[PDB]
RNA sequence: GGGAACUUUAAGGAUACUGCCAGUGACAAACUGGAGGAAGGCGGGGACGACGUCAAGUCAUCAUGGCCCUUACGGCCAGGGCUACACACGUGCUACAAUGGUCGGUACAAAGGGUUGCUACACAGCGAUGUGAUGCUAAUCUCAAAAAGCCGAUCGUAGUCCGGAUUGGAGUCUGCAACUCGACUCCAUGAAGUCGGAAUCGCUAGUAAUCGCGGAUCAGAAUGCCGCGGUGAAUACGUUCCCG
């Protein structure tokens, strides 16, 4: 069932299925379903039109996919523009939170590039 | 209804047991009931010390120090008993704490 | 970060210098070694030369710099590639 | 050793059927010292086979192990009587794990039933060992 | 250790003692809830205005015979070299080699 | 009427054995409530099953220290000693069954320079 | 209220010595199989390291011959660095899932630490934690929830309800001060990874494996080091080849 523009899985429980939308975790799904009054284990292929619409309305109040990506990109570019140390690390693609780089920085650096 | 409670601490169990024996013998001599001496569980602290000056992590010495304790109660004491305890000598290496 | 109940941290000797500079119309930079002081809204528009270990680097404070420490704008190491 | 002969580690019989072979199969199943889970697997599988067919679990397991006992292992090497039962136990454990029944106890009982019937992965492996063995 | 570093340590120990009382007073005022906001803020500034050496965080434990800043062992107040030497001659009471 | 002490791996069980009808209490719980593991229950009943006196006695037990297996072993040892105390003629069969001997295995200490009692850190020639 | 029985606490002592039975070995040395006993052939573990070797390690713990500096190679201070990063190697931790993950309920330890300390209980917060207050100088009060385990529900082999790296927001505490460069909490994000080439390491029983707990250093800052207990295996025919 399309929610927030996404085809969330239809054979899984609601609490799991809602997590396929960007920006919605276990906590957020449990709160959305608690608000609209649906059991977490209810399967998505068992929800009527009104039930789906209520979840859509609640999920609207939380920033999910495009707004969230836009906000993240803007925050990163603002740091890369101000000229702070964090922006300088973002520019060179290096750890931002004080981790060592003599070894073990592969998530940020990529596969090891030969000399 | 006053029961005297003496607590003995030391690093040496032979010395502590000698002092406890002296105390109980004096109490019985002047005439009084005594409970104990009652042994208390010992404290053990352990230390690891590098033996080489510069570098050998496995070359080490392991030391320990133990504190032993004893509890003695003098029940229904006589007037002379209290003065006898004060008259008793002081032994190096044994701490005595008497509560009335 | 620093707890909110304590508030922000600013060195007294730098705070007095900024007080004087803002109260008057001085254009001369403010020369400082205090890289741990926070940038307050009163800093905006001023110029502070911040120590980096060997040199004082000019910094022109904009609104977007408020809430950062002075030293976040003076890198202390030199790297150019292997 | 090079100077002595070590006595075989003697294990007690199991507490529910009193069988040394059952105890040894349980120890072969157990991982990381978790005996309780191994017991729940082995006893559960024996109960499953008993429910499917009314025979004594101990003698049924004896017969299945006799069927899955390899004669030799490839060059072929003559082996002492103790090793063939161990090899049968290991093959039985592996085949059940590779099968696909929901719980390990059930897929173990399934392996045992197939081995008894004479068509299964473990018995096929035994035949393969025999075929690469008797040639040399 | 160098005699200069030892003297540094002594000077810091003197400064901490000299400013110990006012530090406690200031921190108690900062902790007070009945005291008003401007009083608490003045306390915070007066705390931040004391000389750095008054802060006990800038003390470092040293051997006491040599001044070594590594391997301190609070209970004895000595570093490992001198502790080994002094323990193995019988001048540390109640300490023996440990086995179990 | 008869008392026994059993010990196994830091576990110590006090057993009081009397004539009765098969009642059995451990720390004010029944066997099922005390032990959720079935073989732990089997171990505790081995002696009276070997003796066939399962309903010919009553058992009041307390246990301290150790874990499930050690406590079950200590309780079995205590029951065996209680039976021996009650009827000395029964000690031979209990010795044959192996319930008379005390297991003396205990955790071996960690040693300086090693990861554990025996395990050694990885060696490399270079 | 009582009791001194049992558990434990901790000083002293007894006990195992081929002690007895059978076969056999030069009638040497001994070696096999049994009964009593908690334990039967060094009971397990720890400390203890002959004579010597490598002109092996340490002048940066310290002492010390000789040589050098002594307006500086001596002393004081503030900021920075020792944490850098095209790469290569050693030692470890966490996973790659169903003998598992999550959720609800409910059991069983030992050894250590505690007054510039550890904190019952109450309130506030989702939480790190904050405020009030109580006992304890500890076999008395406290850190303290053991975890794996047992019972039930769900997940159905999926890069997933596996994995938790990286990154954006918002906070707490220690501290004069967490930018370079602390730990921890919540919301969001959800990378490699499907059991690992040549080759190579540990371990012979309460061991390996696996599960949690404590301490020294120390304002704060352990996946290391030194300890503690819970659950608890497999295999050894043999010295030809590899190493000392
Ligand atoms: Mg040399």
């Amino acid at each position: 069932a399309r929610i927030a523009g996404v085809n969330i899985p239809d054979n899984k429980h609601a609490v799991i299925s809602l997590t396929y939308i960007f920006g919605i975790g276990r906590h957020t799904a449990k709160n959305i379903l608690a608000a609209v009054g649906i059991t977490e284990t209810t399967k998505i292929r068992e929800l009527d039109d009104a039930q789906l619409d209520a979840i859509r309305a609640e999920v609207a109040k939380v920033p999910t996919e495009g707004d969230l990506r836009r906000e993240i990109s803007m925050n990163i570019k603002r740091l890369m523009d101000l000229g702070c140390y964090r922006g300088l690390r973002h520019r060179r693609s290096l750890p931002v939170r004080g981790q060592r780089t003599k070894t073990n920085a592969r998530t940020r650096k990529g596969p090891r590039k030969p000399i | 209804n006053q029961r005297i409670r003496i607590r003995l601490k030391s690093f040496d169990h032979r010395l502590i047991d000698q002092s406890a024996q002296e105390i109980v013998e004096t109490a019985k001599r002047t005439g009084a009931q005594v409970c104990g001496p009652i042994p208390m569980p010992t404290r053990i602290e352990r230390f690891n010390v590098l033996t080489s000056p510069h570098v050998n992590k496995d070359a080490r010495d392991q030391y320990e120090i133990r504190t032993y304790k004893r509890l003695i109660d003098i029940v229904q004491p006589t007037d002379k008993t209290v003065d006898a305890l004060m008259k008793l000598d002081l032994a190096a290496g044994v701490d005595v704490q008497i509560a009335l | 970060p620093r707890s909110l109940k304590k508030g922000p941290f600013v060195d007294a000797h730098l705070f007095a210098k900024v007080e004087a500079a803002v109260a008057s119309n001085s254009r001369k930079p403010i020369k400082t070694w205090s890289r741990r002081s926070m940038i307050l809204p009163d800093f905006v528009g001023l110029t502070i030369s911040v120590h980096n270990g060997r040199n004082h680097v000019p910094v022109i404070v904009t609104e977007h710099m408020v809430g950062h420490k002075l030293g976040e704008f003076a890198p202390t190491r030199t790297y150019r590639g292997h | 050793p090079r100077r002595r002969v070590v006595a075989a580690r003697e294990i007690l019989p199991d507490p529910k059927f009193s069988s040394q072979t059952i105890a040894k199969f349980m120890n072969h199943v157990m991982q990381d010292g978790k005996k309780s889970i191994a017991e729940s697997i082995v006893y559960g599988a024996l109960e499953r086979v008993q429910e499917k067919n009314k025979v004594d679990p101990v003698e049924f397991f004896e017969t299945t192990l006799e069927k899955v006992r390899p004669m030799v292992e490839v060059v072929p090497m003559e082996v002492r009587p103790s090793r063939r039962t161990a090899l049968a136990m290991r093959w039985l454990v592996d085949a059940a794990a590779k099968r696909s029944e929901k719980t390990m106890a059930l897929r173990l009982a399934g392996e045992l039933l197939d081995a008894a019937e004479g068509k299964g992965a473990a018995i096929k492996k035994r035949e393969d060992v025999h075929r690469m063995a008797e040639a040399n | 250790a160098k005699k200069g570093m030892i003297n540094r340590e002594l000077k810091r120990e003197k400064t901490v003692a000299k400013y110990a009382a006012k530090r406690a007073e200031l921190k108690a005022t900062i902790a007070n809830v009945n005291a008003s906001d401007e009083e608490r803020f003045e306390a915070m500034l007066k705390l931040q205005a004391l000389p750095r050496n008054a802060s006990p965080v800038r003390l470092r434990n040293r051997c006491g015979l040599t001044g070594r800043p590594h391997g301190y062992f609070r209970k004895f107040g000595l570093s490992r070299n001198k502790l080994r030497d002094t323990v193995m001659q019988g001048d540390v009471p109640g300490v023996v080699k440990a086995s179990w | 009427t008869n008392y026994g002490t059993g010990r196994r791996k830091t576990a110590t069980a006090r057993v009081f054995l009397s004539a009765g009808t098969g009642k059995l209490v451990i720390n004010n719980r029944t066997l099922e409530q005390y032990f959720g593991r079935e073989t732990a229950r089997m171990v505790v009943r081995q002696p009276l099953e070997l003796l066939e006196a399962t309903e010919k006695y009553d058992l009041y037990i307390t246990v301290k220290g150790g874990g499930i297996g050690g406590q079950a072993g200590a309780i079995r040892h205590g029951i065996t000693r209680a039976l021996i105390a009650a009827d000395e003629t029964l000690k031979p069969v209990l010795r044959q069954a192996g319930f008379v001997t005390r297991d003396a295995r205990e955790v071996e200490r960690k040693k300086l320079g090693l990861r554990k009692a025996r395990k050694r850190p990885q060696f490399s020639k270079r």
